[PDB]
Parts: structure tokens; C-alpha cells; sequence
């Protein structure tokens, strides 16, 4: 498969690593979502991981149907935002004239 | 070092720039660039919709190309489709 | 003090929250809420597409709701349509 | 008109206030774009207005077809970005509970 497919599969694999642990095996509860962010997003959300209440409000904002569970449809919006924020970090104060990517989100 | 998920998000940025840096605006995938993007990066059940059908839906502001914002619409739809595909 | 253009951009934020703060998630406009948004905030040539059609087009991740970023798709398409219809 | 139509009309009128000045009366050049950002976006892009080369690269990124001009289709992506960045500024470090809006951009 292509590079983009392998990147999407990593998102699906990382989601399934935790969603299967407790409760409904295909959604993330508060405990499963915190563990994913603490380990697999320890750099992109390094500052947010220092305040547990911030992590809880991120899930509350993502939980659109308000069932205190994160389906993959609701979770992928977080992946799109972090991908958008990482690319914005690469062009922070870009003057051109060409295209160049500075270190992205989390100094990576 | 970034985790595998964080490297996957930056890799998605690299996938887009393999086609937006071809010509013109550095962050614009044109109708011909999206055709090469779909044929190379997306599976068959995504390509079967058609490159022109995808481009008209992705081109939100109808300016003639797909920026990184509109490209994330495809990544979201491809991710949701690939997730349902894993449970089939 | 913010300029009139900047106040217009913050007003768009408020227009969305007049319908996303009705019920449920504070940043989610459901199907019935979007029909209220279109019948109140959008012109006739935008309502003629249909609330269900607009919802399926705007709900990118198909989670049953329209967040703020998905609402900006409607603002962009309403702005281009209003510019193309004018003059 | 509704409130949303009022704001879109403000976006259209502000665009045509400068696009009709030089050259094609329906697009913005680098000079017409700089003036719009200098005064009508003096608060949202305050830090960006401090560097002239940054304002130019913003239009370069917005110029989708790369013809050194800015149609309204290309200019409205900047309005969506600043609207998004303003809403994100209201929820910066949001712990909850409920919903609240802090001061946005330029405040
Ligand atoms: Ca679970
Ligand atoms: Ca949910
Ligand atoms: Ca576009
Ligand atoms: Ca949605
Ligand atoms: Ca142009
Ligand atoms: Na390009
Ligand atoms: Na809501
Ligand atoms: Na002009
Ligand atoms: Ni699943
Ligand atoms: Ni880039
Ligand atoms: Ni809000």
C-alpha cells in the first residue's frame, strides 16, 4: 500500500490499541483517550499532557454526540488538527520566496 | 524522537507536498496534481469516485486547486473509510 | 478597538454558537440545528439546496454533527456565492 | 439580511474597496493586499504587519493559481483562517467545564 495508506493505518492501529481495552472495544473512554495522548502524543501535546483537565476538555470537545466515548469518526478530527498545527509550525513566520519546512510540532 | 503516530502525521504532510510542490503555488494541488495523488496514494474504493468528482468536492473556495486545509478533508474521509474497511 | 472587518469575522463565530450552544456538544451543530441555521442565516439560493444535502456535504467525518471548521466550509461557499451573485 | 449575510457583505465590500483601485477591478495585487491588511487587519495580523516580507508571503500562499493576483475565491481563505485562529484564541488552554470564549485575536 501507499505511504498515505500506511499513515492512516497507523492512526487506526493506534486507535485500536486502546479502544479495545475497556468497555466498548471500538470507542475510547476517558481513560483510554488519556493513555493514547500521554504516550503516542507526548510531543505534539507535550504542554497539554501537563494539565489533565485540558486533556479532558479536548475529549469533551471531540465527543460530538456527548456519550463520553470517542468513536474513530470523532477521534480523526484531532489527528487532522494536529497535522494542521504541525504544518503551521513549519511555516511559522515564513518569508519565502521558496518553500521550506522548519521543525514541526513538538520540535520534531 | 517523535512517536510513530506523530511521525505518521508529519508523513501525511510530506505526502501532500509530493504533489503540491510540483508546480505553481507551494500549497496547491491542482486538478491534474490530484489525479496523480489519488492514483498513487489512495486505494481503489477511493479512486472509483473519480478524480474530477473528488476535486469538485475538495475545492471548497473554487479557486482551482486543493490547499492543505482542503486536503485534510480527503485524509479525514479516507481515514473514516479505511476504519470501516478494517471491520469488513 | 477591532476594525469592522475583524468584527465581521468574530460575528461569524457568534452566528455559529447561536446554534451549536442549543444542545449537546458546545461545538456541534446537529441536523435539526443546521436547518434552523440555514433558514435564518442563509439566503434563498442557499436554502434551495436542502438542509439534509447541506448536512451530508458539511459533515466531513460523518459523526452526526457540524463542528466549527465544517461550518467554515458553509461560510466560504456562502461568501463565494454572495460575491458571484452580486454585481 | 441576517447577521451572517451582514458579515459576508462586509467581507465582500472590504475586498472590492481595494480591488477596484489598480489594474483589474476584481482582484488584489500586492499593494492592494498590503493596504487591506495594514488597516482593516491591523489587530488580527498585528505581529505579521511588523514584517513586510511576511505580508507578501501570505499573499504568495493565498495566490492559488500563482498569477500575482488575489481573486475573492483566494482571498476568502484568509478570512476563514483568521476566523478559525480567532476562535482558537478564545479556547487557548481551555479546561472547562462548559463553554467560554476568552478575548480573541488582537486583544
Ligand atoms: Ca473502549
Ligand atoms: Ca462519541
Ligand atoms: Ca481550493
Ligand atoms: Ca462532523
Ligand atoms: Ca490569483
Ligand atoms: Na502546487
Ligand atoms: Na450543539
Ligand atoms: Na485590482
Ligand atoms: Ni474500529
Ligand atoms: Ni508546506
Ligand atoms: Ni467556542
Amino acid at each position: 500500500m501507499s505511504q498515505l495508506e500506511r499513515n492512516i493505518e497507523t492512526i487506526i492501529n493506534t486507535f485500536h490499541q486502546y479502544s479495545v481495552k475497556l468497555g466498548h472495544p471500538d470507542t475510547l473512554n476517558q481513560g483510554e483517550f488519556k493513555e493514547l495522548v500521554r504516550k503516542d502524543l507526548q510531543n505534539f501535546l507535550k504542554k497539554e499532557n501537563k494539565n489533565e483537565k485540558v486533556i479532558e476538555h479536548i475529549m469533551e470537545d471531540l465527543d460530538t454526540n456527548a456519550d463520553k466515548q470517542l468513536s474513530f469518526e470523532e477521534f480523526i478530527m484531532l489527528m487532522a488538527r494536529l497535522t494542521w498545527a504541525s504544518h503551521e509550525k513549519m511555516h511559522e513566520g515564513d518569508e519565502g520566496p521558496g518553500h521550506h519546512h522548519k521543525p514541526g510540532l513538538g520540535e520534531g | 524522537m517523535l512517536t510513530e503516530l506523530e511521525k505518521a502525521l508529519n508523513s501525511i504532510i510530506d505526502v501532500y507536498h509530493k504533489y503540491s510542490l510540483i508546480k505553481g503555488n507551494f500549497h496547491a494541488v491542482y486538478r491534474d496534481d490530484l489525479k496523480k495523488l489519488l492514483e498513487t496514494e489512495s486505494p481503489q474504493y477511493i479512486r472509483k469516485k473519480g478524480a474530477d468528482v473528488w476535486f469538485k468536492e475538495l475545492d471548497i473556495n473554487t479557486d482551482g486547486a486543493v490547499n492543505f486545509q482542503e486536503f485534510l478533508i480527503l485524509v479525514i474521509k479516507m481515514g473514516v473509510a479505511a476504519h470501516k474497511k478494517s471491520h469488513e
